[PDB]
DNA sequence: CAGGCACGTGTCAGATATATACATCCGAT
DNA sequence: ATCGGATGTATATATCTGACACGTGCCTGGAGACTAGGGAGTAATCCCCTTGGCGGTTAAAACGCGGGGGACAGCGCGTACGTGCGTTTAAGCGGTGCTAGAGCTGTCTACGACCAATTGAGCGGCCTCGGCACCGGGATTCTCGAT
DNA sequence: ATCGAGAATCCCGGTGCCGAGGCCGCTCAATTGGTCGTAGACAGCTCTAGCACCGCTTAAACGCACGTACGCGCTGTCCCCCGCGTTTTAACCGCCAAGGGGATTACTCCCTAGTCT
């Protein structure tokens, strides 16, 4: 059986998910999550579809930027595996904590 | 040229909460700058809201929503409670 | 039916795809819970401002305009919608 | 000896009232005009007139300029202004004030001719004021006031003998003329703690005998209208006169009579005397004053002499109530 | 009462806040209740800052507020640190904070 | 009278509307009075910025072998330029994507 | 009602620069949002400058200073040059 | 006269004291040069805005108000000066 | 020969400079540097003393924050000595250079 | 418009802060 | 255990702040009913966009499992950075003198707000055909196990 | 240290599609032409403070010595995440109803403005 070496099937689809511009998160789970988060503030709230789409876009861009900074910190740490402490460091440096 | 400052009001508040202490001039200027910054922020947010909802005036709701937007949870709740009490007291008299 | 435990809707392959677009090579195992937590915090922060926006105008539907306003308030300025 | 000084100051506050809409001048200028009018000396300098404290430079400068030049350029410019003069002339009509005259001049209505031509733009009060513009501005001799007072009292006792009507004001004080009639009525069954048709009966009775010719406003407490004495079938008809009817409770009637009898200076002096004697006197009752200023329950009033005795002051006839 | 602040029971000026709202070209019409509400909010925030500073100032046997005490009060609190996270204070100094790794050997 | 009209944008030789800019400046409650030369200047600045960003977007679109500009081309043009990226550093573009960027360490050493 | 937008103006600018290119609806919306954002930033900075300098009006000088203070470097220089040329052309009538 | 070089006026002990206030123990040798560069570029960024503010007011003196406005423009609000 | 171990005389200075509020930068060299930077944008400029003091305050606070973030990055990298690449990473993540 | 008055600014007595001397008390060596 | 930096304790400056003194622009200056209209609060509709449900397909998610390459702990070292000391040199304080320009005030004067009257531009509706999405196969290229 | 098998991807061609762009019918905001109050441009005045210079004074900066300990290279252990295959599953698309909510009028109702003596 032909098996690719570990790492190649990562950089492949790194090229794919950086060349493409779809969502990469399913619509319905994110919609349900948004509704669950919203109902804690005011019960029985309605959401426009465009509002959920904008929330998804902004959140996904924020997550992409956070992962970029996490990868940068991991590379600085003499390492290629990103860890939660890298996310903590990036968030603390960015000023979110 | 008469400057515009919040000095006597800050001093009155300090006497109302800590009668036995004093405040230096540099701390007085820092408090004045802090008051000016908060006032500018709240007024700007209220103006943004009034322009946003197509309204042509600023009422107590605009300032209240600005306070709720800027200040964090406990501070926002206490500020809204204090301001609502003040508005009710002013209206009732 | 009040919603419950929908943060698990952000599946591990979705976080993996987001990280791949971010540009990481290999991903640890304990990172998914942290990613879900920070995602929940950010979503709560944005939606609280959006809900406060949509209540000052006496309305019950969260418009994308309110989401844009809330995002611009936090220093995001999302283009596109509106 | 300031006949010209007083007259020039008269209209200045009026433009402040009907055009500038500033009562905070009008009152000061009328106080200054009154204090100049009673000063028994011809003014030579504004600084001398400043001895009335409250002559801040603003009156002193105007009087000095008037003495030096015989006029005021501000006054001359405001006299020849078409808009200001039109507004001032329109405000002479009863019911036409600053806002009404300003709006009429804004839409071009500036003279009595336009006011007559625009009936549809006027309420009942303004139309009645327009109809009797000349009659309302005329002064009323005392003999005519005696005739119409006799007629009013006859009709009032005709309605019910228990009614009590008193014509207060300068006519009660014995003045030879008045600008309007203030008639005060009470009823024993009507007290502060007690009929909404008591005034209506009197109004209907006076309208039946054709004494009251018009109604400006009529409520359960006070009535505004017009009266005219009948001519003896051959003489010229008497001019229409403004008559006021006010219904007061019995426990407040004599206090109201004292208030509306005047004069204003006399009323102010009586209020000051009451205050220094530890009492407060108003249009409606008299109350004792506590050591801390808290007013107590109002004292019973059954006569004007009772009110004078409350403040330890000798009863004064209305003829002696000039000040 | 005579002054507008006395009617609302505040020490901050209703009139000055209203005048600033008019001149600041925030909106061409300002409601009557907005300046009172804003003055109350500003008064509460100033009282919070001052009481936290006093609870900090007092603790070093010092009975006079110093910019260092203001910085300590703002940084020590959590909500106020979030409110003023991007604000620097002249002569404010830094919180005493040494990382545990930086600390020397147990020995 | 009433000579034949010619919009102030055409007077200034601008594609952007200076009249709409003037109306927005007046009704946005920015200042008590608005000068006559400010709307023209602002419209010229806006037109220059739009022309530059559209030129880079069109170049990217033709590079990607397309005739029609899509948000991906706009994101590529914004991020590729140095000054424009600095101008819009805190702006997220809907359906924009991410510039291809792989760290040199992650590449296979072999 | 009526929703105003910079669609026709952006289209004219695109045709004036690239005669043989099109544009999608979402790209047009993004361009419109960018135009509104930049206009809002420049107008706010000009208003802030006018308030700081105790002035009551905003002129070409205020907008020029705001443009020089917002846009970075050569972009700001070229924007100032283009705006000055446009103002000269307009005042030439 | 004309100031030739003054970035060397930010001496090594000054950088060391600033870093100690930051909370470090050991400092490398290139930290001084890197910090001088960063301080120079930050001062250039602030001074450009301050000078623009001064020029707009037709003044030849850069006051503290211009400096605090320039600092507030970048989000680094400064208290105690105006 | 009383010599302290390397590191103790670091914390003895850390607590002092964290407990104090002095500017830690000599005033005249900073003023000369500010004038040298300012003369590149407009010749013949004069500065108020308060403006120079505010500039010093802002630069000092910014450098202190940058050094704090550098220290955090250095400790994250399993190290106690800060290096210029740590400052590079801190500025990069903060969003300043790019 | 004329008063009434809360702030703005200036001045000096003095609580409060700071610096300066010695006796204990605690991390490196 | 000794000894240089942290602690207290007492004292002597010293100094910057709070209680008076005087001026100066803000700040608010009668009331009691009787007309007359206004934003809006609720009653009453009109689409219609979002909510909810049910069923059918299937791309995607969850789960198992064999590695193999990366995370990580331990060792050795050598050189880069710490602390200390004598010396210099430039910061800092205190005068001394000078004038460039910040701040304020008076005078108009062009400039922008504001209001009829007019009309051409941009928005809404309604086609329509072509750039592009999608699918399929061939050609080209990238990757890993051995010869 | 390339051949070759195996897999992934680009290219060419064919087909259909739905929305980008153009045209028409407008409504109303942009434009012209006037008036009129005033924001500030331009001169004149102070007089504050920033700049230049000099003379001590000494504390910080610096060059150099010397020890030592920490970053970095290296090596060996092991463990856990990735590539691949197999088995669910709920995401998504298709249709339906439906129902309350944003956008309208519409009567009136307490609130606010005018007035007046």
């Amino acid at each position: 059986p032909h098996r690719y070496r570990p790492g190649t099937v990562a950089l492949r689809e790194i090229r794919r998910y950086q060349k493409s511009t779809e969502l990469l998160i399913r619509k319905l789970p994110f919609q349900r999550l948004v509704r669950e988060i919203a109902q804690d503030f005011k019960t029985d709230l309605r959401f426009q579809s465009s509002a959920v789409m904008a929330l998804q876009e902004a959140s996904e861009a924020y997550l992409v930027g956070l992962f970029e900074d996490t990868n940068l910190a991991a590379i600085h740490a003499k390492r290629v595996t990103i860890m939660p402490k890298d996310i903590q460091l990036a968030r603390r440096i960015r000023g979110e904590r | 040229s008469r400057k515009e400052s919040y000095s006597v009001y800050v001093y009155k508040v300090l006497k109302q909460v800590h009668p036995d202490t004093g405040i230096s001039s540099k701390a007085m200027g820092i408090m004045n700058s802090f008051v000016n910054d908060i006032f500018e922020r709240i007024a700007g947010e209220a103006s943004r809201l009034a322009h946003y909802n197509k309204r042509s005036t600023i009422t107590s709701r605009e300032i209240q929503t600005a306070v709720r937007l800027l200040l964090p949870g406990e501070l926002a709740k206490h500020a809204v409670s204090e301001g609502t009490k003040a508005v009710t007291k002013y209206t009732s008299s | 039916k009040v919603l419950r435990d929908n943060i698990q809707g952000i599946t591990k392959p979705a976080i993996r795809r987001l990280a791949r677009r971010g540009g990481v090579k290999r991903i640890s195992g304990l990172i998914y819970e942290e990613t879900r937590g920070v995602l929940k915090v950010f979503l709560e922060n944005v939606i609280r401002d959006a809900v406060t926006y949509t209540e000052h105008a006496k309305r019950k539907t969260v418009t994308a305009m309110d989401v844009v306003y809330a995002l611009k308030r936090q220093g995001r300025t999302l283009y596109g919608f509106g | 000896l300031n006949g010209g000084i007083t007259d020039m100051l008269t209209e200045l506050a009026n433009f402040e009232k009907n055009v500038s809409q500033a009562i905070h001048k009008y009152n000061a200028y009328r106080k200054a005009a009154s204090v100049i009018a009673k000063y028994p000396h011809k003014i030579k300098s504004g600084a001398e007139a400043k001895k009335l404290p409250g002559v801040g430079t603003k009156i002193a400068e105007k009087i000095d300029e008037f003495l030096a030049t015989g006029k005021l350029r501000k006054l001359e410019k405001i006299r020849q202004d078409d808009t200001s003069s039109s507004i001032n002339f329109l405000t002479r009509v009863s019911g036409i004030g600053p806002s009404a005259a300003r709006k009429f001049v804004d839409e071009g209505i500036k003279t009595l001719e336009d006011l007559r031509k625009n009936e549809d733009k006027l309420n009942h009060h303004q139309r009645i004021g327009l109809k009797y513009f000349g009659d309302f501005e005329k002064r009323i001799p005392r003999e005519e006031m005696l005739q119409m007072q006799d007629i009013v009292l006859n009709e009032v006792k005709k309605v019910d003998s228990e009614y009590i009507a008193t014509v207060c004001g300068s006519f009660r004080r014995g003045a030879e003329s008045s600008g309007d009639m203030d008639v005060l009525l009470t009823h024993p069954s009507f007290t502060s703690e007690s009929q909404p048709k008591l005034l209506h009966q009197v109004v209907e009775q006076l309208q039946k005998v054709h004494f009251i010719t018009d109604t400006l406003s009529k409520g359960e407490t006070k009535f505004m209208g017009v009266c005219q004495l009948p001519s003896k079938n051959d003489e010229k008809e008497y001019p229409h006169r403004r008559i006021d009817i006010r219904l007061i409770p019995k426990d407040q009637y004599y206090c109201g009579v004292l208030y509306f009898t005047g004069s204003d200076i006399f009323n102010k002096n009586m209020r000051a005397h009451a205050l220094e004697k530890g009492f407060t006197i108003n249009e409606y009752t008299i109350r004792p004053l506590g050591v801390t200023g808290v007013a107590g329950e109002p004292l019973p009033v059954d006569s004007e002499k009772d009110i004078f005795d409350y403040i330890q002051w000798k009863y004064r006839e209305p003829k002696d109530r000039s000040e | 009462a005579k002054t507008r602040s006395s009617r609302a029971g505040l020490q901050f000026p209703v009139g000055r806040v209203h005048r600033l709202l008019r001149k600041g070209n925030y909106a061409e019409r300002v409601g009557a209740g907005a300046p009172v509400y804003l003055a109350a909010v500003l008064e509460y925030l100033t009282a919070e800052i001052l009481e936290l500073a006093g609870n900090a100032a007092r603790d070093n046997k010092k009975t006079r507020i110093i910019p260092r005490h203001l910085q300590l009060a703002i940084r020590n609190d959590e909500e106020l640190n979030k409110l003023l996270g991007k604000v620097t204070i002249a002569q404010g100094g830094v919180l005493p904070n040494i990382q545990a790794v930086l600390l020397p050997k147990k020995t």
